[PDB]
């Protein structure tokens, strides 16, 4: 899809995960991202959160250090990207 | 002297106007943006035109050129229609907000 | 639907428009709070009715709208003199938002 | 009219709870402005500000022992005069 695009883990710690992303082009900006996480097979539901979309880096905590996580960044619409996720385990 | 900027805040008018229609719901960063400062931009030079100008004379031409200018600019950056019939109910629309903010 | 989001728009502006000078230096909390909610209020509903219909369009007619209420509201609840001229300005208004709503 | 009834509602030896009546909504302002200062040297004042539907503010790390004196600030001139009072902690 469009944007966003190369989401990974930057640093990591047992009850935190700093991820990133590429925004794209100037003209591929968008006003905000809103990021989801969660326990990946957990019968919990997930936690999300919205950020500035000019920022292409975003700090999840109070995670569950040994348990593998899933993190989704969502566009404002879904006319440009479908949402890119990922799976990491702390 | 305060005419001109009058002018120029009736221009930043029409700016942040096409500018929230390249925005799309405001979700495209840039237009948004240009939507805001360009807002206040207008909002200041307005301020310090209608100082020394009647507040009627002032507003009338701030209004009269934002609303003509997102109309032809309309027309011509997004292809919005010419139709014998739009131009004259907005010829009569943009009169009546011309003449009313004009009066009070 | 997005034709009946541009009328609240409209009625949104005139009413932080007039709770902004019954607000003082910004400096009441009620009528500033009205003003700050009316204002975020109009440019929500504004930008979420261009996404469907044309800016020159939008633009006008919402502030058609918020300059009508303003005189209808000012001759209301103001004792303001209504004047033959400003009669047929508003009726040049309400034929013009009529009129482009016809040719949609 | 805006403020009015500086009380101190409660007091240790280093710091003074204060209060005040805001009157009622054509009246409430968007932000208090409060200012507090040995009675007499002074060297300089000590101020802060609080919001305008807040109507308590706590002022910390007085010296015990000194007369302080406190006042309240409205936004402009045109709500009422200041109101102050003085207090020994
Ligand atoms: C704090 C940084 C903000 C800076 C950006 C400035 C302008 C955007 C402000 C936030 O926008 C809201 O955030 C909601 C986030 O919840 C979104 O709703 C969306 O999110 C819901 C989450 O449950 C979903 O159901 C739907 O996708 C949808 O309603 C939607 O964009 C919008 O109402
Ligand atoms: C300084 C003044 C501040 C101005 C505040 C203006 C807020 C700017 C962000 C508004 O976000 C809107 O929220 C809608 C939701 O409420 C979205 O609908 C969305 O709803 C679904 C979300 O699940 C998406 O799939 C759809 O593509 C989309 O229509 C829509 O895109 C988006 O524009
Ligand atoms: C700049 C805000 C920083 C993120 C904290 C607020 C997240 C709120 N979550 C929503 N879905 N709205
Ligand atoms: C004053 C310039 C403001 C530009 C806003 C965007 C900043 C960089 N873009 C990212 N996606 N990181
Ligand atoms: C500093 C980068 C963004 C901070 C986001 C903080 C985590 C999400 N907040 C929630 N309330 N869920
Ligand atoms: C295309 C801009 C239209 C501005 C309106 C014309 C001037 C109004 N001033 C009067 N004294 N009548
Ligand atoms: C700083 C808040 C920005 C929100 C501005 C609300 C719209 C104001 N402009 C109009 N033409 N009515
Ligand atoms: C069809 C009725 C037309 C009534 C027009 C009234 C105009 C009066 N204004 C002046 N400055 N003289």
């Amino acid at each position: 899809s469009s944007v966003p695009t190369k989401l990974e883990v930057v640093a990591a710690t047992p009850t935190s995960l700093l991820i990133s992303w590429d925004a794209g082009h100037w003209w591929e900006w968008v006003t905000y991202y809103r990021i989801t996480y969660g326990e990946t097979g957990g019968n919990s539901p997930v936690q999300e959160f919205t950020v500035p979309g000019y920022s292409s880096t975003a700090t999840i905590s109070g995670l569950k250090p040994g348990v593998d996580y899933t993190i989704t960044v969502y566009a404002p619409t879904s006319d440009y990207g479908s949402p890119i996720s990922i799976n990491y385990r702390t | 002297m305060a005419w001109l900027i009058l002018i120029i805040a009736g221009i930043f008018e029409v700016v942040w106007a096409i500018a929230l229609k390249y925005s799309n719901g405001f979700t495209r960063l840039i237009p948004s943006m240009i939507t805001l400062i360009g807002m206040l931009i207008s909002f200041y030079l307005l301020s310090q035109a209608t100082k020394t100008l009647p507040i009627g004379t002032a507003y009338a031409i701030w209004t009269g050129i934002g609303a003509l200018g997102a109309v032809i600019c309309g027309i011509i950056f997004f292809k919005e229609p010419l139709t014998a019939l739009r131009i004259v109910f907005m010829i009569l629309l943009l009169t009546g907000i011309i003449g009313l903010k004009a009066t009070s």
